[PDB]
RNA sequence: CUCUAACUAUAAAAAUCUCUCUUCUC
């Protein structure tokens, strides 16, 4: 579509219609709608990124945290433990191969089960530590959209980690997994396993 | 020595009173050492009050009120927060403390 | 059933909890907007956020 | 220290004929290949789950989505 | 009057256990007596608000399937001798019958309170804590 | 292999005493294996666990070992549980073991039978368990009997 | 220089401690 010329030949892929940014250049951010209208605002679905990696003051103020690109919280959120911590470029890779693998199984354009997935595994009731010592409980709570998403995250990537941890199956792998089962309602996966205990916990404590 | 020219008993011509006992732990105290506290409230609070108007016979019901007037012991008070330890220069004032709205 | 129910909160009730990590807010429903709750948020809030509740009889009470 | 797993062999260290027809039969059917994928069925040790996963680029059996390495991702030629 | 049929909620709420018990106009007739204690689970938090909570859903469930649509709150704290101050629950037992969908007319305290009778129990210093 | 709960449904019932295997313990509470029933766990809530005030948490729980337990709440679409173990009375506890060794025997025999058979103990049971807990109510009270009256 | 209104509401357990004390004048 219109290939521009110039003395440096930049790919035909890279200059067919550049007003359509696209995630990895596979992925439209436009068709990707969040179901849940609580959570809306808190996912970053809207602005349109060419790579999940972006050096932005996101830890400055209260709030920048849900400014950052949902997708880059993932990855942000994958890079969590001693042995790999300051690796992001792994973490970038990781999730970009999530998301063909993702686009492998029930095509259902990958970012659209990303933040299904979220939707779904987050918490909506929680508990707090109120017990004066000697009567020590639980106490059903209300959880903060913001909290939501980060915990939704949290235990993805968690979800993730320990089915990937000594076994044949690769972090990529275990990720599209936990994110196609979070994608629906389906127990077998651990972040809506979690979800699920917590919130009966909740529940139980009225 | 003396803490209070009163003797916080406010008895001052009277040798004995009759005790009355608190609400809280049943002290045997006297009536005049009794801190009594006026609780006049709403049966309904203001957190269910539309609640009830809404959902109620008798358009406009008057919405009685519950009076309670409550015999605190010394200890529970101090502990219960009923009542504050204050300056010594301030342990001379006896009015309210400054009518809490206007 | 699944009587969850949303609300957007119109204030913020300061920050409450022997933790201090839970905060107290006004809740007004998406529906019905003249009919408010109280209730704890444990999370980051402010004015603007809609919670997702599954209770609406429940009234917050300051925790000690 | 411990004796807890007590995991078998549990893989085909060796490709074998009726496993070799395996493999073709179902070389289609899986709409999503994988080194993971292809061991999970037991019939591959993995060293030759790459073997067989490389093999596959023959005929067009099934189609590169990415071939990046430690990994790879392949779904079915259609 | 457009055939209201009428009960009485009659909330007993003391500082533990409260009790929500409707009845007819008589008072002699009881039905749907299911209390705070009958809902939870702690042993202690009978009197915590969710507990009248759901045993007014319960009462307001019962009473509708019978035909009584409108109630009166009589509310009681444990009088007698005791602290007679309304208990922590029966406020929420009131509210969650007033929310499930029953009518209220003519809230009353009926509260046993004594003319100083029958010396209270605790000994002359009282419960120390 | 160990499967096919001795009583009339995989799920449990409604507040029926059951009989624990504690096998890890998380945060919220205790995750732990129902031996009454076939396999699916139960949660017992830490504030629900001891009589006396909690204070040491391996000292009453003891990973691996058996107890008694109480449920409370069922879920009846996906299977999970609400258990109990501090509202348990002085004179229950002796049924639940006396139950607990009945069922277990009856359990040690079927699974014997078939180990030795090669058969799933669910098939056993449909050839064996229930129509004799139908005839006598208490397959062990019919085994004794069959050592008597065949 | 003129006025009488609003309201609540927690109590788990925590015993004990050995030396040795030393000037202020322009
Ligand atoms: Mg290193
Ligand atoms: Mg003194
Ligand atoms: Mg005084
Ligand atoms: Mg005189
Ligand atoms: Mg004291
Ligand atoms: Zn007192």
């Amino acid at each position: 579509f219109v290939p521009v010329e110039l003395a440096t030949t930049i790919p035909v892929e890279i200059q067919q219609a550049q007003q359509e940014i696209k995630l990895f250049n596979k992925w439209s951010f436009e068709d990707v709608e969040v179901k849940d209208a609580s959570l809306v605002d808190y996912i970053q679905i809207s602005k349109p990124i060419y790579v999940a990696h972006t050096a932005g003051r996101y830890a400055n103020k209260r709030f920048r945290k849900a400014q950052c690109p949902i997708v880059e919280r993932l990855t942000n959120s994958l890079m969590m433990n001693g042995r790999n911590n300051g690796k992001k470029l792994k973490a970038v890779r990781i999730v970009k191969h999530t998301l063909e693998i993702i686009n492998v199984l029930t095509d259902q354009n990958p970012l659209q089960v990303v933040v299904d997935a979220i939707i779904n595994s987050g918490p909506r009731e929680d508990t707090t530590r109120v017990g004066g010592g000697g009567a020590a409980r639980r106490q059903a709570v209300d959880v903060s959209p913001l909290r939501r998403v980060n915990q939704s995250i949290a235990l993805l990537t968690i979800g993730a980690r320990e089915a990937a941890f000594r076994n044949i199956k690769t972090i990529a792998e275990t990720l599209a997994e936990e994110l196609i089962n979070a994608a629906k309602g389906s127990s077998t996966s651990y972040a809506i396993k979690k979800k699920d205990e917590l919130e009966r916990v909740a529940k139980s404590n009225r | 020595p003396k803490k209070r020219a009163s003797n916080g008993r406010n008895k001052k011509g009277r040798g004995h009173v009759k005790p009355v006992r608190c609400v809280n732990c049943s002290r045997s105290v006297p009536k005049d050492k009794a801190i009594k506290r006026m609780a006049i409230r709403n049966i309904v609070e203001a957190a269910a009050i539309r609640d009830l108007s809404e959902a109620s016979v008798y358009a406009e019901y008057a919405l009685p009120k519950t009076y309670n007037k409550l015999h605190y012991c010394i200890s529970c008070a101090i502990h219960a927060r009923i009542v504050r330890v204050r300056s010594r220069t301030d342990r001379r004032i006896r009015a309210p403390p400054q009518r809490p709205r206007f | 059933k699944t009587p969850v129910t949303l609300a957007k909160v119109i204030k913020v009730l300061g920050r409450t909890g022997s933790r201090g990590g839970v905060t107290q807010v006004r809740v007004e429903f998406l529906e019905d907007t003249t009919r408010t709750i109280v209730r704890n948020v444990k999370g980051p809030v402010r004015e603007g956020d809609i919670l997702v509740l599954m209770e609406s009889e429940r009234e917050a009470r300051r925790l000690r | 220290s411990k004796k807890s797993h007590k995991d078998k062999a549990k893989h085909a260290v060796v490709l074998d004929q009726d496993k070799f027809d395996r493999i073709m039969k179902e070389a289609p059917t899986y709409r999503y290949v994988s080194v993971s994928v292809l061991v999970d069925r037991f019939k591959l040790g993995g060293s030759l789950a790459r073997v067989a996963l490389r093999h596959l680029e023959n005929e067009g059996i099934i189609k590169p989505v990415s071939k990046h390495s430690k990994q790879a991702i392949y779904t079915r030629a259609t | 009057d457009n055939s209201q049929v009428f009960g009485v909620a009659r909330i007993f709420a003391s500082f533990n256990d409260t009790f929500v018990h409707v009845t007819d106009l008589s008072g002699r007739e009881t039905i749907a007596r299911v209390t705070g204690g009958m809902k939870v689970k702690a042993d202690r938090d009978e009197s915590s608000p969710y507990a009248a909570m759901l045993a007014a859903q319960d009462v307001a469930a019962k009473c509708k399937e019978v035909g009584i649509t409108a109630v009166h709150i009589k509310i009681r704290a444990t009088g007698g001798t005791r602290s007679k101050t309304p208990g922590p629950g029966g406020q929420a037992a009131l509210r969650a019958l007033a929310r499930s969908g029953l009518r209220i007319g003519r809230i009353e305290d009926v509260t046993p309170v004594p003319s100083d009778s029958t010396r209270k129990k605790g000994g002359r210093r009282g419960r120390r804590l | 292999t160990s499967h096919c709960r001795f009583y009339e449904n995989k799920y449990p019932e409604i507040d029926d005493i059951v009989m624990v295997n504690v096998q890890q313990i998380a945060e919220m509470g205790a995750y732990v294996k129902l031996l009454e029933y076939d396999n699916i766990e139960g949660m017992i809530l830490l504030s629900e666990l001891s009589r006396r005030r909690i204070r040491s948490i391996q000292k009453l729980i003891r990973v691996g070992k058996n107890d008694v337990a109480v449920v409370l709440r069922v879920d009846k679409e996906k299977g999970y549980i609400d258990l109990s173990k501090r509202r348990v009375s002085s004179e229950d506890i002796i049924k639940c073991e006396e139950k607990y060794q009945k069922s277990k025997t009856v359990h040690s025999i079927l699974r014997y039978c078939a180990e030795k058979f090669q058969i799933p103990l669910e098939e056993l049971y449909k050839t064996i368990a229930w129509p004799l807990s139908r005839k006598f109510g208490h397959a062990y009270e019919a085994f004794k009997l069959s050592i008597i009256d065949e």
